[PDB]
């Protein structure tokens, strides 16, 4: 192939985890101008990719889009003259016809376990039935079918990981986030980012399959009282959380307002510690070798979203003993003291 | 002459039988059920007295589910 | 054995005796004579009386069978 | 929740997670659970047929009374002799086709995986009959648009369905009795009510 | 491999038998001996009906006999057929009672077992179809007294949406 | 009184109440709809 789309869905987190798949694609065929037809807040991840070409905004899960917009995007994908679709939108006919109207050589999608996925095999060269119908709930990997078929042993090795989630920031986002925490009282090497705050905001970057993923504030007040201050910067998803956090944990506690995942990875890259819950920030911390802890609401969910905690040897995983995101708040402080210094 | 009033009969007759049967089953889980056959529990029956309106379907399901006819044990 | 030999006190039991009034009817074991020489130890208490206005009778261990409920 | 008359608790054998529950079962028909499942599928099919019926009656009578098309009265509509086909053939054709439909629906209700697995040939379409749910078959044949791809988390759509369908069934009983003691169409009875409402009701029929 | 996909197949017929689709809703073939006798009688009824139907439509296409004395033709019939039927009754091997082979199987169709099974499936399918066709002949001659089967097919092909079964099945 | 209603619910008192109500029903039907041998509605 030379031109390849991606009709990925979900938001920040699902499109973030697709970066080893894109690196797999460019590792498979030498020069590919990969495109992305994602939802909003999916484009914002694609500063961190150094591989791709357009990265539009479409919201593929709309299911009754604007017919002007729908016809325009069908014709746009026709005018870009692709060779491979790689949907992972998890839909069948109706959307298989959408991938079929693109003049594509290799129509690839995901397919429901249910019925809304019949008649799709007619219009797809790969079927790739998935699980749970809530595809982010499958965990970190989510694409082992698509990873194992893209690059089957036909001439050489698959090479299905290449040190998965190598995100990369540029100098411009580094300078603007440097100004954003330099407005706070942080030093460019010695601070700790969080990105876990109980909120009602779509900049939380969580998942589609996780519900109770974001930790509270008075629980967080206990966590931030139990921990020594290594300048913990606080990453709010919206400005209405600023005064709320300053009411709970204090006025001296620095708050950095970040809603962009590229800005969030730039804030990771200057940090020295990460106390993220199950958001994009765990994977961004595992990118560029930052020591994370990775809070979760379940040990099993933590294994599904981090299967590589034994590999990086810094992301010492902590979850809740029950479900419902209520952990011990003690031993996590202990190994936060252990690994961050 | 016969068939429409025959259905009209059988509908009422099965009403009688079905409310009586559901009443006897209702009092069956009592300490001394016989006193409820003497002293008719009018609230219970009155809550059941209209439950025989739907006897041709409830009885059919109790026959399919196995609740119409008792088992020997 | 000194431990109980028959059903438990309260175990609803069925009668396999063909000559009893409560044949193929359930009961309620109220006692079991643990003496290992009596022939009909199982003292049952039924809900409805017999023709002699009696609700209780002794039964054997082989003339009795507990239900799955 | 609001269960069909305040002052009464809903029965404990039905509550919440069902299409428009509201706890109305005073006569203990959904007491047995499999009976309730059968009755749910019965209700859905009844309500959908009744909705098609109310549409096919109200639309035809809007065309008739106003005078757009010379269609017959719903009451006297069955004895229309069609040129290309006869009613004696149409009853048999309906029997065949709706048997292939309803027996398939049934064999899915008793065995959801059926009609799509093995030797279930319907012109090679053994995939659109996946079912996905009791009473909500889905698939490219049955929901081409797929407004509710999901069906467990589609409580608004199923609630709209069942409420509109209960109301359509009640309106069909209206069509049955209202036009057996008045011998006119529904729209005729409506405009009879909307001229003098306090002088043309059921009890104004002497 | 099922007459109505979805119905639970009974335990006594599951696909192994040559013509098994699990159609025993009345439970006639519960016991094995009656089942074996039934499949024997089924094959025999099938073969007689498949002998019959080409002896109906072929006289009707050319001869138009409508498929409509006693004390000699009856005697010769009984003599010729009772001998064969009792000689058939004198076999005890059941798979040889259904499928004798030997002096009944020339041309070597029974030489390969997989094609033998497939051809047994073919026999039983065509035979059930022919039994249905003969019952159709009989009831179409009962409803329409003086018409032929191919005559009725012409009646259907003339105006199929007006000359069909419905005229007899409902009073109107 | 609870015991008076317990007695009114007894089998003979409730039986005569039920059959008096029923008999009044059938009586008033055979006065309003007398001399009936055939059900003429949808006949
Ligand atoms: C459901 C359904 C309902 C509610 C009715 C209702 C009626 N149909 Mg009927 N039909 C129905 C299904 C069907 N009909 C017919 C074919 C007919 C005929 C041929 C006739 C009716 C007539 C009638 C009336 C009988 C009194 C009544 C209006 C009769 C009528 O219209 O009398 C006023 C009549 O002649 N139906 C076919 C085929 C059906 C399927
Ligand atoms: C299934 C059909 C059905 C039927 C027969 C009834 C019957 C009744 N409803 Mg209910 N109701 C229903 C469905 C139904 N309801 C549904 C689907 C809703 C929406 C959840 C309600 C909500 C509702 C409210 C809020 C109230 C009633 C009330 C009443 C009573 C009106 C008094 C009367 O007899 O006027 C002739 C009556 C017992 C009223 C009543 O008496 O309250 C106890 C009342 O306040 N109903
Ligand atoms: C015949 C059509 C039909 C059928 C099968 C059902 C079936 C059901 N209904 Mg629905 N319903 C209908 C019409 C129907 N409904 C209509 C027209 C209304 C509006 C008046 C409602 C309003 C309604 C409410 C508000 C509720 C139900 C509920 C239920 C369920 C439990 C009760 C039960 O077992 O009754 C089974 C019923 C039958 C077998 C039908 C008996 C018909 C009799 C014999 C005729 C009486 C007609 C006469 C005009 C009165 C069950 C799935 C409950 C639910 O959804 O929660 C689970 C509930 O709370 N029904
Ligand atoms: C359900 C249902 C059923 C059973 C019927 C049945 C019928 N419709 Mg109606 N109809 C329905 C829904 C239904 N309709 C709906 C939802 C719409 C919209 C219509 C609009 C409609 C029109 C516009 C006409 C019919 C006509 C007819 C008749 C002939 C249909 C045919 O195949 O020829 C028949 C009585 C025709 C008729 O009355 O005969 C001339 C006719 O002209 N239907
Ligand atoms: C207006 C009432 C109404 C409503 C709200 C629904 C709602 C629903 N139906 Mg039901 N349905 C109805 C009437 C209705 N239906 C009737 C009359 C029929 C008989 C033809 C059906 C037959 C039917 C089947 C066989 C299936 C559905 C399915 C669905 C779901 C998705 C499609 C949708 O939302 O269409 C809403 C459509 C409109 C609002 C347009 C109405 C236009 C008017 C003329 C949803 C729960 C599917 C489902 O749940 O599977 C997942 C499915 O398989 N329905
Ligand atoms: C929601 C359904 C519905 C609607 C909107 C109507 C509406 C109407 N009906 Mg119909 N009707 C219905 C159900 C319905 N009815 C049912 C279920 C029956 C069977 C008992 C009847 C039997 C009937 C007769 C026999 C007559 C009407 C008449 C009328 C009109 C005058 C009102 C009246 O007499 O009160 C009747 C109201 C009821 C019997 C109550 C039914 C339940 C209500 C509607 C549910 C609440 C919502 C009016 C257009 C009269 C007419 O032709 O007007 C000129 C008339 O003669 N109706
Ligand atoms: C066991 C099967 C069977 C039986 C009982 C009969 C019996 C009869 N046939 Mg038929 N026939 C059969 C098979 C059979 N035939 C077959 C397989 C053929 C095709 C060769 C024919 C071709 C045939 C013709 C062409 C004619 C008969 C005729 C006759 C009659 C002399 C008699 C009623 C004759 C008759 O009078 O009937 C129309 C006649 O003309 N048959
Ligand atoms: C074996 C296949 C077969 C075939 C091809 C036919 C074909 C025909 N039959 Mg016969 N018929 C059959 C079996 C068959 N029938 C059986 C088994 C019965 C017993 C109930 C009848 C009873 C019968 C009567 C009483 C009448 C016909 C009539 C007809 C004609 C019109 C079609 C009709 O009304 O459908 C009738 C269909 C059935 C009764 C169902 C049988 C077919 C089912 C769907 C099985 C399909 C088998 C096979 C795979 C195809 C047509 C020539 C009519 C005719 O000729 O009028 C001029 C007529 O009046 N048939
Ligand atoms: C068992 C044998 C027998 C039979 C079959 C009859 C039959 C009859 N007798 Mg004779 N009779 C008998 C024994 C018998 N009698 C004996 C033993 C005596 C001496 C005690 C008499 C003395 C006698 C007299 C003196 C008279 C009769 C009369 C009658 C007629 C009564 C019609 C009537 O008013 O009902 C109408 C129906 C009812 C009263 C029942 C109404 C039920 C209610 C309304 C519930 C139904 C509605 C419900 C809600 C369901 C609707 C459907 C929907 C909601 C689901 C009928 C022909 C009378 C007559 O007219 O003779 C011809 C008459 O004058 N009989
Ligand atoms: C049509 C008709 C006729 C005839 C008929 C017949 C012949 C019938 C038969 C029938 C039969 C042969 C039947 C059988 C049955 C059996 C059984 C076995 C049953 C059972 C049942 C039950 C068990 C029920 C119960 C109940 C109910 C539901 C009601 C109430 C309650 C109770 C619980 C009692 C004539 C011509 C004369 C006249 C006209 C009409």
């Amino acid at each position: 192939v030379r031109r390849c789309c991606c009709v990925i869905s979900g938001g920040v987190y699902e499109n973030l985890l697709f970066f080893p798949t894109i690196q797999l694609i460019k590792d498979r065929y030498p020069g590919v101008q990969v495109d992305i037809l994602t939802t909003e807040r999916g484009k914002q991840t694609y500063e961190l990719n150094k591989n791709v070409r357009w990265a539009n905004v479409y919201d593929p899960d709309d299911h009754w889009p604007e017919p002007a917009e729908y016809t325009d995007m069908i014709g746009l994908l026709k005018g870009r003259y692709y060779d491979m679709v790689l949907s992972t939108k998890l839909a069948g006919l109706g959307h298989a016809a959408f991938l079929f109207m693109t003049t594509a050589r290799d129509r690839v999608s995901y397919i429901y376990p249910n019925v809304n996925s019949a008649g799709a095999g007619l219009m797809l060269s790969e079927t790739f039935t998935a699980e749970n119908t809530n595809l982010s709930e499958l965990g970190y990997s989510m694409y082992t079918q698509m990873e194992d078929w893209l690059g089957r042993p036909f001439r050489s090795v698959p090479r299905t990981p290449l040190l998965p989630l190598r995100v990369s920031i540029s100098r411009k986002v580094k300078e603007v986030v440097a100004a954003k925490y330099r407005n706070a009282g942080a030093v460019t090497g010695k601070f700790i980012v969080i990105h876990g705050i109980e909120s009602d905001s779509k900049a939380s970057m969580q998942s589609k399959g996780d519900a109770d993923s974001l930790l509270s504030l008075e629980k967080w007040a206990k966590i931030i009282k139990g921990v020594r201050g290594f300048k913990p910067v606080f990453v709010i998803p919206h400005e209405k959380e600023r005064e709320n956090v300053e009411d709970f944990v204090g006025d001296d506690t620095s708050i950095v307002f970040i809603t962009t995942p590229g800005q969030l990875a730039a804030l990771i890259n200057d940090s020295a510690g990460v106390i993220a819950t199950n958001t994009a920030a765990i994977q961004l911390a595992n990118a560029r070798d930052k020591p994370c802890i990775g809070l979760f609401s379940s040990e099993e969910k933590g294994k599904l979203f981090v299967p590589y905690a034994e590999e990086k040897s810094n992301c010492v995983i902590i979850a809740s003993k029950t479900g419902k995101l209520a952990d011990i708040d003690i031993g996590t402080v202990k190994n936060a003291m252990q690994v961050f210094e | 002459e016969f068939i429409t009033p025959g259905i009209l009969f059988l509908y009422i007759a099965g009403w009688i039988g079905w409310v009586g049967r559901s009443y006897l089953i209702a009092i069956s889980g009592e300490k001394k059920p016989a006193m409820k056959e003497i002293i008719i529990d009018v609230p219970l029956a009155s809550r059941i007295i209209f439950r025989g309106f739907i006897w041709p379907v409830a009885a059919y399901r109790e026959f399919l589910n196995g609740d119409l006819i008792a088992k020997d044990v | 054995k000194p431990p109980p030999i028959g059903p438990k006190r309260g175990s609803k039991v069925k009668i396999l005796r063909r000559e009893s009034y409560w044949f193929k009817n359930v009961g309620s074991v109220v006692a079991v004579d643990q003496d290992p020489k009596t022939r009909y130890p199982v003292v049952v208490r039924f809900a409805k009386v017999n023709y002699a206005n009696i609700s209780t009778n002794n039964y054997a261990l082989d003339e009795v069978e507990e239900v799955a409920a | 929740r609001a269960t069909w008359l305040p002052g009464l608790n809903p029965p404990p054998y039905l509550d919440g997670n069902l299409a428009g529950d509201y706890g109305f079962d005073p006569l203990g028909l959904g007491e047995d659970p499999e009976s309730l499942k059968w009755y749910v599928q019965a209700e859905l099919v009844h309500s959908r047929f009744a909705m098609l019926g109310v549409a096919g009656i109200l639309f035809t009578d809007l065309l008739r009374t106003t005078g757009i098309r010379n269609l017959p009265v719903w009451y006297e509509a069955g004895a229309v002799k069609f040129d290309f086909a006869s009613t004696k053939t149409l009853i048999v054709v309906q029997f065949l086709l709706m048997g292939f439909a309803e027996t398939k629906r049934y064999m899915d209700f008793v065995s959801p995986g059926s009609q799509a697995k093995e030797g279930s040939f319907f012109f090679g379409l053994e995939a659109a009959l996946e079912g996905l749910e009791p009473g909500y078959p889905g698939g490219p044949l049955l929901n081409p648009l797929g407004l509710a791809k999901d069906v467990q988390n589609a409580h608004d759509w199923k609630l709209k369905e069942i409420k509109n369908g209960r109301l359509a069934m009640m309106a069909m009983l209206g069509f049955f009795v209202q036009a057996s003691v008045t011998h006119t169409g529904p729209i005729d009875n409506l405009v009879e009510h909307l001229s003098n409402p306090w002088h043309k009701t059921i009890i104004q029929t002497l | 491999a099922h007459w109505m996909p979805g119905e639970p197949r009974p335990a006594y017929l599951d696909g192994s038998a040559p013509g098994d689709f699990g159609f025993d809703p009345l439970g006639l073939g519960e016991v094995p001996a009656n089942l074996e006798r039934y499949k024997e009688s089924e094959l025999i009824h099938c073969r007689w009906a498949m002998l019959a139907v080409p002896g109906i439509l072929v006289p009707e296409a050319l001869g138009y006999g409508n498929w409509v004395t006693l004390p000699t033709i009856l005697a010769i019939e009984f003599l010729a057929i009772a001998f064969v039927e009792h000689q058939r009754s004198m076999e005890k091997d059941p798979e040889k009672k259904k499928y004798p082979g030997g002096a009944f199987d020339p041309l070597g169709y029974s030489k390969d077992p997989k094609k033998l099974e497939e051809l047994k499936v073919k026999e039983i399918k065509n035979g059930r179809l022919a039994l249905l066709a003969f019952v159709g002949f009989c009831v179409q001659q009962s409803a329409y007294p003086g018409t032929g089967p191919l005559e009725n097919l012409a009646t259907h092909l003339a105006d199929p949406w007006h000359n069909n079964i419905g005229d007899i099945v409902i009073p109107f | 009184m609870r015991d008076l209603k317990t007695y009114l619910s007894v089998a003979p008192v409730l039986s005569t109440l039920w059959f008096g109500s029923l008999a009044g029903l059938l009586i008033e039907i055979n006065r309003l709809f007398p001399d009936a041998l055939t059900f003429p509605f949808f006949s």
